[PDB]
């Protein structure tokens, strides 16, 4: 055993209490197998890039573009159902772009225009900007001419010195006066005597006035967002009540993710009670072979089979000739064998130990089975990933990894075939994929009938 | 098509769409992150929850559905009732403490936004750690997970901006990596910049010889207790290891690994070995006493390698007294019928 807690032959057939080792000798340390554990899977390159992608064939799909549009990179394709249009209804099995699919989850069109200096088009864009819908193509009218070409409401953002009216509770304990007590109305200076309004021209500053301390005097922006404005939703509870109340009650979700009716998002302004309601709706977006494993697990293989049947004995010779090479495919994984949704890679099997050796050379060199490189690859890439997720996690760095991750579950299977793996500066060579180890140059069938 | 130019066209559009601008966006964006802080700790005062859970809470909602939580964290947190009968609490807190729930979220994307935003710096630092040993994407994804790091403890209260902030957090997680994922045969921070020094040394010591040194420059000029055997140590274990599979001599199809005997196993010899020392030692452990001829036999033969410790009940004086008289008749009688004498070893 690794302890030595038992020694000999008599019990051969038994493991040790605090340690588990079962013996006959190292052998089983050469014929064992582990695993890793994939964070989010990824797909065998020896299914995928076949001249024939056999999941491209399955799954009806770009045949050989795309997969490689959707498994490699960011690029997205509708598994289930999404309402919202294009302009054209849901594309049930088709693909769209990281720009257009931008515009739809957040809201269509963002426009975030911030003013160049502080009284010309900080005016034009305020006075219009807060309560007022701002219709498509508002010319907003001081630098040059601010452009909002877009739908619904507005949001402005900072104001400097001009004069400081109908703003948030930003500037309200600055000057005392409204915040301490209410002399916001006597703030309009000497005509009185003949919701914000503020001096006639007191403070330039986004600062917070102890002393003037924690300040910060910059821009002023006035992004339109294209989204559609509540200010007084009620209740009606014929579905689960929706939006808002009045002012007391609100069941919204908070201000990223909320489905009320064919709109989808919901952000929330406490200043007024205003919730903004965005109206792209839940459209099931997916890359990768997280995509690809759904879309295989939903198929049932006997319906594509009987309608491969119709579409290749009845239309013309295109149509079906593709028909009979796909129905090829969806035949045998019916016919006897196994079900073709374990094409996608979840669980990494790992090849034995003594199989990838590391050994004591000469002065003290050592040597590994270049395998084992390529493992740490994967293992490190897959960990690192774990640890994205739970950090926290930014789109970009994850789908980054998940790529690295992706192109890494190729080297060990099949170097080559996308790219080619190199240990460090030495050796611009492949190192040995599994798939080089099978047939290679001098492989393993191939020396298997060689000789010995 | 090739991995680089994708991401970073991908991040640097998204830079190119939002750069944080100076002082107010990151300003921000920062203030949202530790109001975050203060409302989760506050939401864990009020609902006698976990900062822990609360936190993965407001992140499913604002980050990611069921599809998230399921596949990245395996299964404690039921995908749908668990998560929500959190959101419902945070729902009935009233005015006052739902205020705190509402800002926890938008803190929780003011954090990924900023996160978003300086990709580009890290890119920038990543690209100078370049040759150590590790990947381009490799490196910029730790520095990635180093700007993360770093979100988490800047205090904006403390005027410097995050550009300076995130710079020492990121070197800091790059450089671990590197000495932690580079080698094959993990060498800790230490070694390393030990390596880095013995190698600039070894560099200034190129300078003038026209000699590379040898390992007793390298000790000298190294410092304190630098000697030959730890030169000598030390760079045997700066030599990467070797492709085991690599092309040899003529490589057309010459792979290093056949030529590496085996140890472990028992080649013919050791097999025939062992059939007939087994069975005569067997032949031997019989015809005697089953007393202290097994005690040895088994103290010896099947545990590990204790004269009073070796028998039962029966002190040490029987011990060596039926020990070396049984060990004597035993070896003279095989000298007689010499059978054991042609050491099998
Ligand atoms: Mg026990
Ligand atoms: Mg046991
Ligand atoms: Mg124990
Ligand atoms: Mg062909
Ligand atoms: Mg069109
Ligand atoms: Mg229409
Ligand atoms: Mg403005
Ligand atoms: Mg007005
Ligand atoms: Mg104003
Ligand atoms: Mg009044
Ligand atoms: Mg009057
Ligand atoms: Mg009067
Ligand atoms: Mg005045
Ligand atoms: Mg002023
Ligand atoms: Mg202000
Ligand atoms: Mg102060
Ligand atoms: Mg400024
Ligand atoms: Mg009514
Ligand atoms: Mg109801
Ligand atoms: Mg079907
Ligand atoms: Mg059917
Ligand atoms: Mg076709
Ligand atoms: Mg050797
Ligand atoms: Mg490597
Ligand atoms: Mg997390
Ligand atoms: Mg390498
Ligand atoms: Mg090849
Ligand atoms: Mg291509
Ligand atoms: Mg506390
Ligand atoms: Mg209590
Ligand atoms: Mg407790
Ligand atoms: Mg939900
Ligand atoms: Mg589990
Ligand atoms: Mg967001
Ligand atoms: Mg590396
Ligand atoms: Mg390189
Ligand atoms: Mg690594
Ligand atoms: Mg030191
Ligand atoms: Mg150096
Ligand atoms: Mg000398
Ligand atoms: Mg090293
Ligand atoms: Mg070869
Ligand atoms: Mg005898
Ligand atoms: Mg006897
Ligand atoms: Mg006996
Ligand atoms: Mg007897
Ligand atoms: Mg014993
Ligand atoms: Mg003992
Ligand atoms: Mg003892
Ligand atoms: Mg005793
Ligand atoms: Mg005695
Ligand atoms: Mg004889
Ligand atoms: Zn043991």
């Amino acid at each position: 055993c690794a302890c030595g807690k038992y020694k000999r032959q008599r019990f051969e057939g038994k493991v040790c209490e605090r340690c588990g080792v079962e013996v006959t000798k190292s052998i089983v340390r050469r014929y064992r197998m582990g695993h890793i554990e994939l964070a989010t899977p990824a797909a065998h390159i020896w299914f995928v890039k076949d001249v024939p992608s056999k999941i491209g064939t399955l799954l009806d799909l770009s045949a050989t573009e795309l997969e490689q549009v959707l498994y490699f990179s960011k690029y997205i394709v509708l598994d289930p159902k999404g309402a919202i249009l294009n302009g054209v209804p849901v594309e049930k099995r088709q693909l769209l772009t990281d720009e257009e699919y931008r515009e739809l989850r957040y809201g269509k069109q963002e426009t975030y225009p911030l003013p160049p200096g502080v009284d010309a088009l900080v005016k034009d864009g305020e006075e219009v900007v807060k309560g007022q819908e701002l219709a498509p193509g508002v010319v907003s009218r001081l630098d040059g001419v601010a452009l909002y070409r877009f739908p619904r409401r507005v949001r402005v953002e900072y104001v400097k010195k001009e004069r400081a009216g109908l703003r948030l509770p930003l500037a309200a304990w600055v000057e005392k006066e409204a915040y301490k007590p209410g002399e916001i109305l006597a703030e309009l200076p000497e005509p009185y005597l003949f919701g914000d309004k503020i001096v006639a021209a007191i403070d330039p500053e986004e600062e917070v006035i102890a002393e003037a301390e924690g300040v910060v005097h910059l821009h002023e922006p006035a992004s339109i967002l294209v989204v559609k404005a509540r200010v007084y939703p009620f209740e009606d509870d014929v579905e689960v009540s929706t939006g808002d109340r009045v002012a007391p009650g609100d069941v919204l979700a908070d201000g990223g993710k909320v489905k009320s009716d064919v709109y989808g998002r919901v952000e929330v302004d406490l200043v007024r009670n205003v919730v903004r309601v965005v109206e792209s709706y839940d459209i099931d977006a997916r890359m990768g072979a997280e995509a690809i494993q759904q879309l295989l697990k939903e198929l049932d293989l006997e319906a594509l089979e009987k309608e491969l049947l119709e579409e290749m004995k009845h239309p013309s010779r295109a149509r079906r000739a593709k028909a009979r090479k796909r129905l090829e495919v969806v035949r045998a994984f019916l016919d006897s064998g196994n079900r073709p949704e374990w094409m996608i890679l979840e669980a990494v099997p790992v090849l034995p130990p003594d199989l990838r050796p590391m050994v004591q050379v000469d002065g003290g060199r050592f040597a590994t089975s270049d395998l084992n490189d390529l493992y740490r690859r994967l293992i490190n890439r897959n960990n690192r990933l774990k640890k994205l997720l739970a950090q926290g996690a930014p789109e970009i760095i994850i789908r980054n990894e998940k790529r690295m991750l992706q192109e890494a579950v190729d080297a060990l299977l099949d170097n080559g075939r996308r790219g080619a793996p190199v240990t460090n500066p030495g050796s611009d060579r492949p190192l040995r994929s599994l798939t080089d180890i099978l047939s290679g140059k001098q492989g393993r069938f191939r020396q298997n009938l060689l000789g010995k | 098509k090739i991995s680089t130019s994708d991401p970073v066209r991908q991040y640097l559009h998204e830079i190119g769409q939002v750069p944080l601008l100076t002082l107010e966006e990151e300003v921000e964006l920062a203030r949202k992150v530790e109001e975050g802080m203060e409302a989760i700790k506050k939401l864990s005062e009020i609902t006698g929850l976990d900062p822990d859970l609360i936190r993965e809470v407001v992140r499913a909602k604002i980050l990611g559905s069921a599809r998230v939580r399921h596949i990245p964290g395996l299964k404690e947190t039921l995908d749908p009732k668990t998560v929500e009968e959190i959101d419902q609490k945070l729902k009935s807190l009233p005015k006052e403490h739902k205020r705190y729930l509402h800002i926890a979220r938008e803190g929780e994307a003011a954090r990924q936004h900023l996160i978003e935003a300086n990709l580009r710096l890290v890119v920038s630092i990543a690209k100078k750690y370049t040759g150590r040993g590790l990947s381009f994407l490799d490196l910029i994804q730790e520095g990635n997970q180093g700007l993360i790091r770093a979100v988490e403890k800047f205090e904006y209260k403390r005027r410097f901006k995050f550009s300076t902030y995130a710079t020492w957090w990121i070197r800091q997680a790059i450089n671990r990596a590197i000495a932690d994922q580079a080698r094959t045969i993990r060498i800790p921070v230490h070694m390393v910049e030990t390596i880095n020094k013995l190698s600039r040394t070894a560099r200034q010591l190129q300078q003038e010889l026209g000699r590379e040194p040898t390992y007793e420059e390298i000790a000298e000029a190294m410092g304190p207790g630098w000697d030959a055997k730890r030169v000598e140590e030390t760079l045997k274990i700066a030599q990467e290891p070797v492709s085991l599979e690599t092309p040899i001599g003529d490589e057309k199809d010459s792979f290093y690994g056949d030529f590496i005997p085996d140890e472990h196993l028992p080649s013919p010899v050791d097999a025939a070995t062992q059939s007939l020392l087994s069975e005569e030692l067997e032949k031997a452990l019989s015809k005697l006493s089953e007393r202290e001829a097994m005690v040895l036999k088994l103290r010896k033969g099947l545990i590990d390698g204790e004269e009073v410790g070796a028998f039962f009940g029966v002190t040490r004086e029987r011990i060596r007294q039926i020990e070396n008289k049984a060990l004597r008749k035993l070896k003279y009688h095989e000298s007689r019928t010499r059978k054991l004498r042609d050491f099998l070893d």
